[PDB]
């Protein structure tokens, strides 16, 4: 719908800025993990340190009261939270406050019917086992992929919001581990490589071939209703593409994708990881007073004291031949102004 | 001569859902071997 235009637009201004941080590197994130952690926090924000990040969300207030937009991410959270049979997938919500706090109870309901976040009170007066607790909740829901979340933790810290996804899927039509080999994996106009190349061939997949922005689309469903978009720039071409990434350039690519025989396809089978430290990224997308000492969390305990210290996030991605897995977590860490 | 798709060079990846437009997961694969 509409508002999922928006979550589309967050994602692709959140990958713009982490690329400007590190072209060369790879990237991998959950645009969905951040957008629900932000809209959860956002939760208990008011004023403008409420309308920045409703704003660096990609959200039209115009159009959009709070309500309808909280609204959004519950009935999202409602339909997405579902592991079919073939296709796992899983989201969750806690936050964790350390014992001494009170929270308001709008608050605590509204985590409670909105985003179906779980409470734990905490102590994190003792670091070392505040920190423990979080991560097992993260490695829980993750099914043992992400393991070091929370790495250090303030012992001002009075509380953290933290959301993970999960997703376990096969290929509609697989690779056979069997013709898998290796083959040259161009890192620059010159410089190849050797890597484990997956192989399938005459396969008839959604494909499509746009010039106006030189590049190909494939695509690769999984048994659910997901599926895998892949998109391959010529030599030369990346950084215009990732000029183009907008939410109307990809809704061109869903529509023009007509299925085709392909003779051949080829498929590196990759396993990947990631850390991010998002503030400053943040801070580009215009969410800024949450950072601040002028921070007005009030919506949470009632009063003008709490702030945000750091927003971060890990991903892990394996694309095999069986299939694809996939994971992601986020942590609002929460300080005492 | 045969279509063939050959990802022989840094690729994009959008994991999305069936049910809406919404991405799940991106990553911009610059080199595999990574790991
Ligand atoms: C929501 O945020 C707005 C914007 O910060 C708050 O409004 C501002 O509140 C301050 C404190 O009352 C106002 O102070 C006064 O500023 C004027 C100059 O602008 C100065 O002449 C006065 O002596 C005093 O320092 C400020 O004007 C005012 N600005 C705006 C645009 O509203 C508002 O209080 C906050 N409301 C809630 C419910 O949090
Ligand atoms: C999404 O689905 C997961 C799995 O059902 C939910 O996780 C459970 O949530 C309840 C509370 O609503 C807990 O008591 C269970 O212990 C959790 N499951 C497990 C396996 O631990 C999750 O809350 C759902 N919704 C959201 C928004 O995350």
């Amino acid at each position: 719908l509409g508002l999922a235009s928006a979550n589309v637009d967050f994602a692709f201004s959140l990958y713009k800025q982490l690329v400007l941080k590190a072209p060369d590197k790879n990237v991998i994130f959950s645009p969905l993990s951040i957008s629900t952690a932000l809209a959860f926090l956002s939760l208990g924000a008011h004023n403008t340190t409420l309308t920045e990040i409703l704003k660096g969300l990609k959200f039209n207030l115009t159009e959009t009261s709070e309500a309808e937009i909280h609204q959004s991410f519950q009935h999202l959270l409602r339909t997405l939270n579902q592991s079919s049979d073939e296709l796992q997938l899983s989201m969750g919500n806690a936050m964790f406050v350390k014992e001494q706090l009170s929270l308001l109870d709008r608050f605590t309901e509204d985590a409670k019917r909105l985003y179906g976040s779980e409470a734990f009170a905490t102590d994190f007066q003792d670091s070392a086992a505040a920190k423990k607790l979080i991560n097992d909740y993260v490695k829980n829901g993750t099914r043992g992929k992400i393991t070091d979340l929370i790495k250090d933790l303030d012992s001002q810290t009075m509380m953290v919001l933290v959301n993970y996804i999960f997703f376990k899927a096969k290929w509609e039509m697989p690779f056979d581990p069997q013709d898998t080999h290796q083959s040259r994996f161009y890192l620059s106009k010159k410089k190849w490589v050797m890597v484990p190349m997956m192989s399938l061939h005459h396969l008839t997949i959604p494909y499509f071939r746009d010039e106006e922005l030189s590049c190909t689309v494939v695509e690769l469903k999984y048994t659910g209703n997901a599926s895998a978009l892949f998109i391959l720039p010529d030599q030369d071409k990346m950084e215009e593409v990732e000029a183009m990434l907008l939410p109307e350039t990809l809704k061109r690519w869903r529509d023009s994708l007509e299925f085709r025989e392909i003779g051949e396809l080829y498929l590196p089978k990759f396993s990947i990881s990631r850390d991010y430290n998002l503030n400053d990224i943040l801070l580009q997308l215009g969410i800024e007073e949450a950072f601040t000492s002028k921070a007005d969390l009030s919506g949470i305990t009632g009063a003008r004291n709490l702030a945000v210290s750091q927003v971060v996030h890990k991903a892990v991605l394996d694309v095999f031949e069986e299939g694809t897995e996939a994971s992601a977590a986020t942590a609002v860490k929460i300080t005492l102004l | 001569t045969r279509t063939i798709v050959r990802f022989n060079r840094p690729f994009l990846m959008i994991i999305v859902p069936t049910d809406t437009q919404n991405i799940f997961f991106m990553s911009k694969v610059t080199n595999p071997k990574q790991a």
